[PDB]
């Protein structure tokens, strides 16, 4: 369980019935500002979480999108973060102003027990790694809201591969999974290997 | 890490972000501007329609119960303004909406008086001098004014130092953001104050002590030859 776990997928068409429950989500989605709104809108979501939290970052129309997708998802928006995009000097590096950051919708669904609400502070100050590329500190920040939890990533790049997550992009290296109830599931719901 | 700083610390990860000509635009806006105008006026009793001519900007900042932690409007009595009635058909707005439920209620607003996000603008707050919501996840650090057109440079960042407690006040940088835009002339700021009056700004409120308002004679600084100055330019 542990260690990185993660599959080479579409997750349009993934059974993620076969994961289980998890504490915490995150997406980075390709939103049409790719998946049309209907595919994204479709996402299975629902079945991933009973009780905790989605972080889904959002940009352009997708600031209302996402909080359409995360309320028809079942969650209800309690905060939003915003990395605020600096270089190694921490000076800072949409037709109207130039853009300084990336947001982060936080969705609450249930009633979550056991987190450490108020730890960070809604903003991330981090440099510009590679492009498209999100900063690390959002998994410290996750970690210490719901420490030891199983947790899921979808659209994720394979330097997104963590302890404790379960990541799910097509850009991925193939199947790697090591809790033994998924890898249970996914052999009786996968039995040959294909999607 | 300033994530994980913070929580050492209490030191807010903003604390340590670092830092042609222009100037001649804001000389160009500051020639522009009309002469400061100031009504005070209760707007939930008030036919915000008294308010003419149509306005090319509206900087909305209503005093919502958040500001005060330590009269409140809700975002009930909020969406019942009727803005759509006073924005001119090509405008902009600028509404200012914390850090709660406002960034949601704040966007139905928006649709609700026709206009479409085009900008978030985010003031981030800074403790350098002093190192929660029950819904809150993260303690929260900064507010979001989201900007709205209807019809057809700078960041969009401001950082200061956290105001005092019960200071309400906003960054004065949102005027200069606005202003540099150049969106017209007609500006609007309702639930402003003594305190936020500004040339090239109408000001309306319930805590004007003093007022000066008058249509006709508000509606004399545009008409012709001035009817469509972008607030940019040389005087007719
Ligand atoms: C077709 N159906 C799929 C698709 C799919 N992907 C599509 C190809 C790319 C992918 O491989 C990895 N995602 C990204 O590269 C990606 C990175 C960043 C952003 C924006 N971002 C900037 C960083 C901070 C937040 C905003 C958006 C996207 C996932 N995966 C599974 N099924």
């Amino acid at each position: 369980l542990f260690p990185p776990q993660w599959i080479c997928c579409d997750i349009r068409y993934l059974d993620v019935s076969i994961l289980g429950k998890f504490a915490v989500v995150m997406a980075d989605p390709p939103w049409d500002i790719t998946l049309t709104d209907d595919e994204m809108r479709r996402l299975n979501i629902p079945v991933l979480q009973d009780d905790g939290f989605l972080f889904l970052w959002v940009t352009g129309r997708a600031m209302e999108l996402g909080r359409e997708c995360l309320n028809l998802w079942g969650y209800e928006r309690v905060d939003e973060i915003i990395w605020v995009k600096t270089n190694q000097l921490q000076r800072i590096i949409g037709h109207w102003l130039n853009h300084g950051k990336e947001h982060c919708l936080v969705g609450v669904k249930g009633n979550p027990q056991g987190f450490n609400q108020g730890l960070d502070c809604d903003v991330i100050v981090a440099e510009v790694r590679s492009t498209s590329h999100k900063p690390d500190e959002i998994y410290g920040m996750i970690e210490r809201l719901s420490p030891g939890t199983r947790k899921i990533e979808l659209f994720g790049r394979p330097h997104n591969v963590q302890p404790n997550w379960i990541t799910l992009g097509n850009q991925l290296d193939g199947i790697h999974l090591l809790d033994p109830d998924v890898v249970a599931r996914f052999k009786q719901r996968y039995p040959d290997g294909i999607i | 890490d300033y994530c994980q700083h913070f929580v050492d610390t209490g030191h807010r990860p903003q604390n340590f972000i670092r830092d042609e000509l222009i100037r001649l635009k804001d000389e160009l806006i500051a020639k522009s501007n009309t002469p400061p105008m100031y009504l005070q006026a209760d707007i939930e009793a008030f036919d915000i329609r008294e308010l003419t001519p149509k306005f090319d900007v509206i900087l909305l900042e209503p005093p919502l119960e958040e500001y005060y932690r330590e009269k409140c409007w809700t975002w009930d009595d909020i969406m019942k303004l009727e803005i759509d009635e006073i924005a001119a058909p090509r405008s902009f707005i600028f509404l200012w909406c914390g850090s709660g439920e406002g960034l949601d209620l704040g966007r139905v607003c928006l649709r609700k008086w026709g206009y479409r996000r085009c900008e978030d603008i985010c003031w981030i707050k800074t403790n350098k001098n002093n190192p929660l919501d029950p819904k809150a996840v993260f303690q929260r650090t900064k507010e979001h004014c989201l900007m709205g057109i209807k019809g057809t440079v700078d960041i969009d960042l401001i950082i200061t130092e956290e105001p005092e407690i019960g200071n309400i006040e906003k960054p004065v940088e949102i005027f200069h953001i606005i202003e540099h835009f150049c969106l017209g002339r007609r500006r609007l700021h309702l639930f402003g104050r003594d305190s936020t009056i500004r040339p090239g700004w109408l000001t309306v409120g319930p805590t004007l002590t003093n007022s000066n308002y008058n249509a006709e004679t508000y509606a004399s600084y545009f008409s012709a030859p001035n009817s469509y100055l972008t607030g940019c330019t040389e005087e007719i």
